DNA sequence: GCTTGACAAAAGTGTTAAATTGTGCTATACT
């Protein structure tokens, strides 16, 4: 409303415009603005600390852009006599890493205290303890040789604020899967119950304290006599009728989706979705309004009006900090007029300016045969050919070159033993070339290192001299890809020290990989509505044998009705209906009726044509009454026919059987979300693989191999079992037991019986522990009496 | 120099970040027996004591000896020829004769693999 | 089948120079 880009979505709420709907960012900028003493943004917060200790102030154009600091590893900062600073979006680049400052609530109702505020007060420690040399400094000497140089190391300052953004709770790294996780990642409260998120419409006055909207004051209450809503809460269309409860796990996981490859806005919403898109900075606004000149994937530039210019590069591809694709579509064309503030291109998560978070999808409420029973979830198989669901994400990968104790590490395509088909991918420098496809264990970088003296065994050098390899002087140390991980190489990033690249002392070259892929929806991943409903894709039916209308329109995914007694979630039904009318348009029969039930409704709402987006804002939306007349409008398809009677119902044909099933069953159309964690990365198995160092348990480290761990309750169950066998087996040979577990695998692979375990590794150290604690533990055999264990 | 004034870290301390384990349990013993090749290890032996027996008796020993299998320890070729009573420079003439038998196709496919 | 001598690479061995390492020391008075 009231933006040029805005699209046509239609409001059924009874009351007016809300508010100024602050900036929501505004929070996180204006603490900055006056920490900083901004122009823009009276005694600053950065020259009053100084008052304070005067007597016992500018900073230089950013180094480097953020852009080039994410790519070099290195922290956006101004020096200040290096001081970071805080982007557009809010947020701190330290390191390489985009990071959130979180404001924390230190009430005396309460107080929360502003980024601005916090990172004052980390300033002061660093100038006390600074001045606490500073004293001893100008005390230990004849005088004048001191200048104020010598008499102060920075050295505090410095350390205090980058031991601040670091190992600090409230600087945290940005939750960035989604624009909205990241939004409301800013805007998080916390305290010392604990956490919260900020109101809407909440408004942090000067000092920190909440101002609800003129603006009140938190005393001012007392004086005189939607707010209540977060962004994420806010999203939820029926909100009313939801228990607070769900709401707030629906809002949970509406941070937790993952963009898809086409991002289609939701069929029925509120009026949040556009401002909370263009808010949180991951989609292009045109600054100055105008026309564009040239329109391509990477950049897009507009003539102003005023004769400026001004031009935007789209990020593509970009890997979040999660692993999701960042990918910005351009939604402009060429010769198309521009307004300020109007969205130019597509984020990763929105359409047309508004979040796009999920699809829309026909659902079909019935338990289909126990395959979606109690929470699961049965899809067509077209959600899988048509790549609605598919979502990208991008893996990095790092392997560098350094000095050794022994020689120099050296990254190179020659490798010891090796067939020339796994180094068929490789390129001269030995790293994976751009556009290769890698599967479990290939080679991304040949990288070697020295190795002696070997002293090899004799059986190695006999073939060492029949086939004429000599064996070489160094060790291979090659980076592979992890166990379970396949896809298609987007780019690589070399840093070399032969030419420039201030890589750390001992590092010598640095290279970086970065692996992406399509993820088809598969069986097992989450999906979950914006209700608080999720469970898992429990099966994929083929799109023919699904319960279709009597259109042959075969339905997308099938939700059971059980979850719905007493658990209330009244509104996931809701939106399904709102969802259908949406879809396929009515017509309101008020010609001589003008029936009651529309009386409270708005003009010209009565018409709307197929495929139209509704907005229903939480507190007031489209009323219950007015529901049902919409579904008594409810136009034909293609030849005219009615799909869904005012019930929201339909007779559906089991496309496996071919015979309608009996009873009308509810049909309609819902917003649901893929979530974040994925059947692929979630699933693990090892048979054998690496030992840890100082007690021989099995842990994954690289090449993931990673063992489940067995715990005392499960034990426990082993034990009232009475499977005496199968508990010692996997506490000594498949855990511990450091010539058990290889003797097994020798059987194994023999046929012969698996043999007997011998002393867990555990118990043993258990005994040396004692022993190093003064206890003189004797074994006491029966007959020899004292054991060593050796 | 800067590589020198580094000090270590705690494995005592503790890196969960939620799920308190500590560092020192993460780190994978190297040297610890890989179970797949003690036993092809063993494998590759039997292999080798079979293609041994189609050698000559003193072609055998010669080839053991010059590598120590069976005493773990090489021998120089005046010393192999000390212990067959011959001159040091025969040992080697019998070494090439018999590698070029070994490098025969029959007794060394098997081998490749290994 | 095997040995000889010429011979060069390789591995020891002793002799020296360079470097590294360890210890002592600093005098206004100062607790």
């Amino acid at each position: 409303n009231s933006v040029p880009g805005a699209p046509n979505r239609v409001s059924f709420a009874k009351l007016r415009e809300p508010l100024e709907v602050p900036g929501l960012l505004d929070v996180q900028t204006d603490s900055f603005e006056w920490l900083v003493g901004s122009d823009r943004w009276p005694v600053g917060g950065l020259e009053e600390v100084l008052a304070e200790l005067s007597p016992i102030p500018r900073f230089d154009e950013v180094k480097a852009s953020v852009d080039e600091c994410k790519d070099k590893d290195m922290t956006y900062a101004a020096p200040l006599f290096d001081f970071p600073m805080m982007t557009e979006k809010g947020t701190f680049i330290i390191n390489g890493t985009e990071r959130v400052v979180v404001s924390q609530l230190v009430r005396s109702n309460r107080r929360l205290r502003t980024v601005g505020e916090l990172i004052q007060n980390q300033i002061r420690v660093g100038l006390s303890r600074m001045e606490r040399v500073v004293r001893e400094r100008m005390t230990t000497q004849d005088v004048e040789a001191i200048t104020p140089q010598t008499l102060i190391n920075i050295r505090p300052v410095v350390a205090a604020i980058k031991e601040f953004f670091g190992t600090s709770q409230l600087s945290q790294f940005m939750d960035q899967n989604n624009p909205l996780s990241g939004l409301t990642h800013k805007r998080r409260l916390l305290a010392l119950g604990l956490i919260g998120s900020l109101s809407v419409y909440a408004r942090v006055n000067p000092f920190g304290f909440i101002e609800t909207p003129d603006y009140l004051t938190a005393d001012e209450e007392d004086r005189h006599v939607r707010q209540m809503v977060s962004v994420a809460t806010a999203m939820i269309p029926f909100l009313e009728h939801d228990d607070a409860n769900r709401a707030l796990m629906g809002a949970n996981m509406q941070r937790q989706a993952v963009p898809l490859v086409r991002s289609e806005a939701p069929l029925v919403g509120t009026g949040m979705e556009l401002r909370a898109a263009i808010d949180a900075g991951d989609v292009v606004v045109a600054d100055k309004t105008g026309v564009i000149e040239e329109v391509s994937a990477d950049y897009i530039t507009v003539m102003a009006d005023d004769g400026t210019r001004q031009s935007y590069r789209l990020r593509k591809f970009a890997r979040s900090n999660h692993g999701t694709c960042a990918n910005q579509r351009p939604i402009v064309d060429a010769g198309q007029r521009v307004e300020a503030g109007q969205v130019i291109a597509d984020g990763p998560c929105t359409q047309n300016g508004e979040m796009a978070l999920g699809k829309n999808l026909l659902v079909a409420i019935m338990p289909w045969e126990g395959h979606n029973y109690e929470d699961a979830i049965i899809l067509s198989n077209r959600l899988v050919e048509e790549d609605v669901l598919t979502s990208i994400h991008i893996e990095e990968h790092e392997i560098d070159a350094r000095d050794t104790k022994l020689g120099a590490e050296e990254i190179t395509r020659d490798i010891p033993n090796v067939s020339d088909e796994v180094l068929a991918d490789l390129d001269e420098r030995g790293i994976v070339r751009i556009g290769a496809e890698v599967r479990d264990g290939d080679i991304l970088v040949g990288k070697v290192t020295p190795k002696g003296e070997t002293e090899l065994t004799p059986e190695e050098r006999l073939l060492r001299a029949i086939f004429g390899e000599k064996a070489r002087e160094v060790r291979d140390t090659s980076l592979k890809v992890p166990h379970g991980e396949s896809g298609k190489v987007i780019g690589i990033r070399v840093f070399s020290r032969e030419d420039d690249d201030e890589l750390p002392a001992g590092v010598n070259e640095l290279v970086r990989v970065y692996v992406a892929q399509k993820r088809k929806i598969s069986d097992g991943d989450k999906l979950a509505g914006r209700h608080g409903n999720k469970g898992v894709i429990g099966k994929i039916l083929p799109v023919e044998d699904m319960p279709f209308l009597p259109d042959g329109t075969p339905v997308d995914i099938i939700l059971n009705t059980h979850g719905v007694p007493r658990r209330m979630n009244i509104g996931q039904i809701l939106e399904t209906h709102l969802g259908w009318v949406a879809k396929a348009g009515w017509n309101i029969d008020v010609a001589a009726g003008v029936p009651d039930w529309a009386s409270k409704l708005p003009e010209e709402l009565y018409s709307a044509p197929a495929d139209s987006t509704v907005a229903t804002p939480v507190f007031d939306g489209a009323q219950e009454g007015e529901l049902a007349g919409l579904l008594g409008s409810t136009l034909p398809n293609r030849d005219g026919e009615v799909m869904v009677d005012a019930d929201g119902k339909s007779t559906l044909f089991d496309g496996r059987s071919g015979e309608p099933f009996p009873y009308p069953v509810t049909v309609g159309y819902m917003y649901i979300l893929k979530l974040h964690h994925l059947v692929d990365d979630k699933i693990h198995a090892r048979s054998t693989g690496p030992y840890s160092m100082i007690t021989q348990q099995p842990l994954g480290g690289k090449a993931q191999f990673g063992g489940q761990r067995f715990g005392e309750m499960e034990c426990w169950a082993m034990q009232a079992y009475g499977a005496a066998y199968t508990l010692q087996e996997l506490l000594t040979i498949k855990s511990d037991d450091t010539v058990g577990r290889v003797k097994v695998y020798e059987a194994i692979v023999k046929g012969e019986n698996i043999p007997e375990p011998g002393i867990p590794e555990s118990f043993k150290v258990l005994l040396k522990e004692l022993q190093s604690l003064c206890l003189n533990v004797e074994v006491l055999s029966s007959d020899g009496a004292a054991i060593e264990m050796r | 120099i800067q590589q020198y004034a580094r000090e270590p870290i705690s494995l005592d301390q503790t890196i969960g970040d939620e799920g308190d384990s500590q560092l020192g349990d993460f780190i994978e013993d190297s040297e610890a027996v890989v179970a797949v090749d003690a036993v092809s290890f063993t494998l590759l032996q039997d292999q080798l004591q079979s293609v041994l027996e189609t050698l000559s008796e003193r072609e055998a020993g010669v080839v053991r000896l010059r590598f120590g299998l069976t005493d773990g320890q090489p021998r120089t070729l005046d010393e192999i020829g000390q212990v067959y009573g011959v001159t040091r420079e025969r040992i080697r003439q019998i070494e090439s004769k018999t590698m070029s038998k070994l490098r025969h196709p029959s007794r060394s496919q098997v081998l490749r693999d290994y």
